[PDB]
């Protein structure tokens, strides 16, 4: 209970990344400097992932798995997207034409790539 | 949400349950789809007023699937196929309504204008899920204001069909109200007894006991 | 049961309300015969109408699962055990009951008659064999007629299947499903078993019955 | 070279109203085989399970229909 | 009887069962035996006032046994050597009144002077037989009396143990009284709750959230 980082609190970052596009409906912004994080975040978190030195053969999440290091405990914030966040599937592939248009889009599939 | 039905309902916040309903669930809304949002959970408290109740009807479950339901209770949206328990109940009023118009949809949004709470027991239950939850306070919130109602506002009448709404509302005394019971609406229910039992009457029949504001079955 | 229409245009051309089980007619189709309960009806497919309703109630045998069929020359029927020739609407020769639920079936070769697991003749009604592994098994045999199959209708139904040859009557293999056989029909041009299995354990609440198909001849 | 037939067969456009014309069919012939105690308690169990929502509708027609072919199956004249 | 309890019980009377009552009971003392006699009856609407009304402990079924039973409910004459469940409500006694005195006998009139509503539900049965009567009308003429008591007079208390109990009395508010349940006093009641629980100080200990007329258990 209450295991909390000795670090930044990464899921503070990511709450703080949670307020943005929850309050984008529509708000009439570009989120590519930002969704940058989506890709950033847990590639820091993948960073630091490799310290165990964990068995290759994972393609569940480690919110089954793996409770002891920040990625299980972020998987599944972003995995339980409330069909929601399932609308950005729709919306930036049917409405996808522009580069930056699918910068927002081909950058995160691979962020849910276990979650895919 | 409407301020004049919580005259005295401020009775309803300072007990130990309370703060587990309305922190948890939205814990819930933190996490996972509890299906009915905040924004449809007030419109019985919204559109009926309380100066009018005259029919008690309870609901027990929510509906799981997403874009269905809007609060009240054997409700769903106007663009859903409508349910069949419903669609179950207007069998019974073409036998009585000799007018019998018909609903062509699922909103109840006809008759609730007329003195009728339906009330669902549980308010909210998750996306795709019946019964998932404990009870995290939706039953006792309830049960202090379907007993409230004892004292405050007259009128009632209680069709408690089924054995879940038979716990709840029955020892309410029968010489200032009506308490008549029978089967399930659902045709699910082996059990007869709802199948012909001309009780829709007894919403513009029992009020002639009482003699209040009318009732007309047929605003649909 | 519904004389149903497959050409092109789906149709009931046909309706009955009362047998259990129908059945056509082997060389000739133009007849189609049912059975309820003890009593057997033929049918025409022109007209649909009663042909002939035949029944004895001095001589039936009062079996649980009665069908009555016809001998591969459209001559004989099959009723509770009871022959019947079918030009003058007479009975023949009595069966004796020996297993309260079936009513038997033809052999192709038109020499015999297979009560569940007695063998009879056609034209001596000597019981000729008995073969005790075909304790109440539904038979069905090659289009060529050359050899017999058997799934076990015994509560579970069909642990295996029961392989026979349609000559001496030797059996031949017993390979083992480990489900429930439920139904079973073969082509006619000897390729695969059609083979209606039954999922998880003996559940009455809940029942997966799929389709398996084999194939003859292969490990 | 099969041709499969033009399904001009009878068909049941109102599925809320055919089930209706046979849920109580299906209670109909239950009820004239089986006593009424697993009959309410297997409708009670998908009920707090299913629901009023379809999901239970169609499939007590599965389970009533999975159960009386058997029961005509297994070797019980009406059971 | 008491005619101050009949204040305003007087909408006891008229109602189709109450002469299905008090005639086919007075034709069972026609016929059988019902054992207790009328001089028996009234004696919970005699001895104690509706005044001070403190504790409602109800009481499934009488003593069918000759020259046991008086009319209030777990109760006995007092040469009959005394019950097991009164036996064994005494067990618990010891373990919270430090001053265990014993009563030594099964007659009821020391505590019945406290604010204790010893009501049998169904008041009569018949002579060595338990419950051979159908509802001729003592439930729910007390039905009448019990959730009436939730109007006027005020300060009680549910010990409704048993399910018996627990379907009469549940729905009254928990914001004017108090309602804790438990297991069954008898030892027959498998399913344990009641072998040690000090239930037995919250009729002291409840009227401290109340404040009226005080009550000493030890008036034996």
């Amino acid at each position: 209970m209450t295991t909390v980082v000795v670090h930044v609190d990464s899921k503070a970052e990511l709450t703080t990344l949670l307020e943005q596009w929850e309050k984008e409906h529509g708000s009439g912004q570009d989120m590519v400097p930002i969704l940058t994080r989506m890709s950033q975040l847990i590639e820091k978190e993948t960073e630091e992932y490799r310290k165990g030195d964990p068995d290759p053969f994972d393609d569940r999440h480690p919110g089954r798995a793996d409770p002891e290091c920040m990625l299980g405990h972020l998987l599944r914030i972003l995995f339980k997207n409330d069909d929601f966040m399932n609308a950005l599937v729709n919306a930036y592939v049917m409405t996808s034409r522009e580069p930056p248009l699918n910068t927002a889009a081909c950058r995160l599939l691979l962020d849910i790539m276990p979650g895919l | 949400f409407g301020e004049s039905w919580k005259k005295h309902l401020s009775g309803e916040f300072g007990k130990p349950y309370f703060i587990k309903l309305m922190g948890f669930v939205a814990e819930e809304r933190k996490h996972y789809t509890v299906y009915p949002p905040p924004h449809q959970v007030f419109t019985w408290t919204q559109m009926c007023d309380i100066k009018d109740v005259k029919v008690v009807i309870l609901g027990q479950d929510p509906y799981h699937g997403p874009n269905q339901a809007h609060g009240l209770c054997f409700s769903v949206q106007r663009p859903v196929p409508p349910p069949p328990s419903l669609e179950n109940i207007y069998k019974e009023l073409s036998t009585d309504i000799e007018d019998f118009v018909h609903p062509g949809h699922g909103d109840l949004s006809g008759w609730a204008k007329q003195g009728v709470l339906l009330l669902n027991a549980v308010l909210t239950v998750r996306a795709h899920q019946a019964n998932s939850h404990k009870e995290r306070g939706w039953e006792q919130f309830t049960d202090a204001v379907v007993s409230w109602l004892n004292q405050n506002s007259n009128g009632l009448v209680f069709l408690l069909w089924g054995s879940y709404a038979q716990k709840k509302g029955s020892a309410i005394d029968r010489k200032r109200h009506h308490v008549l019971q029978t089967a399930h609406p659902s045709p699910l229910s082996v059990y007869r007894g709802f199948f012909g039992c001309r009780h829709f009457s007894k919403t513009n029949e029992l009020l002639q006991k009482s003699g209040k504001k009318p009732i007309d079955w047929k605003e649909l | 049961s519904a004389l149903w229409g497959m050409k092109s245009v789906f149709d009931m051309k046909h309706s009955f309300t009362e047998d259990h089980y129908v059945e056509f007619s082997k060389h000739s189709q133009d007849r189609v015969i049912g059975t309820k309960g003890d009593i057997a009806h033929i049918y025409d497919i022109q007209t649909g109408n009663k042909l002939l309703t035949l029944f004895n109630p001095d001589l039936a045998n009062n079996y649980k699962r009665n069908c009555a069929t016809f001998n591969p020359t459209d001559d004989l029927v099959l009723n509770d055990g009871v022959l019947w020739d079918v030009r003058s609407a007479q009975a023949i020769h009595k069966f004796d009951k020996f297993n309260m639920n079936i009513s038997g079936v033809f052999h192709p070769n038109g020499l015999e008659v297979i009560i569940n697991t007695e063998i009879w003749d056609l034209r001596t009604f000597h019981l000729l064999h008995t073969v005790p592994a075909l304790d109440q098994c539904r038979v069905v045999f090659n289009h060529t007629g050359t050899v017999m199959y058997g799934a076990m209708l015994q509560s579970p139904f069909g642990s295996s299947f029961r392989t026979f040859n349609a000559t001496d009557y030797k059996p031949i293999a017993t390979i083992d499903v480990k489900r429930n056989i439920f139904d079973l029909c073969t082509d006619t041009k000897d390729c695969y078993l059609a083979v209606i299995e039954n999922q998880g354990s003996m559940d009455a609440l809940n029942m997966d019955t799929v389709c398996r198909l084999y194939e003859v001849g292969r490990q | 070279m099969e041709q499969a037939p033009e399904d001009q067969g009878p068909q049941r456009e109102p599925y809320n109203e055919w089930t209706l014309e046979l849920l109580e069919e299906l209670k109909s012939e239950a009820v004239r085989h089986f006593p009424r105690i697993w009959l309410h308690n297997l409708g009670q169990h998908i009920y707090e399970t299913y629901g009023d929502t379809w999901a239970g509708v169609e499939a007590i027609i599965r389970i009533l229909q999975q159960l009386l072919f058997i029961h005509f199956r297994i070797g019980c004249r009406h059971s």
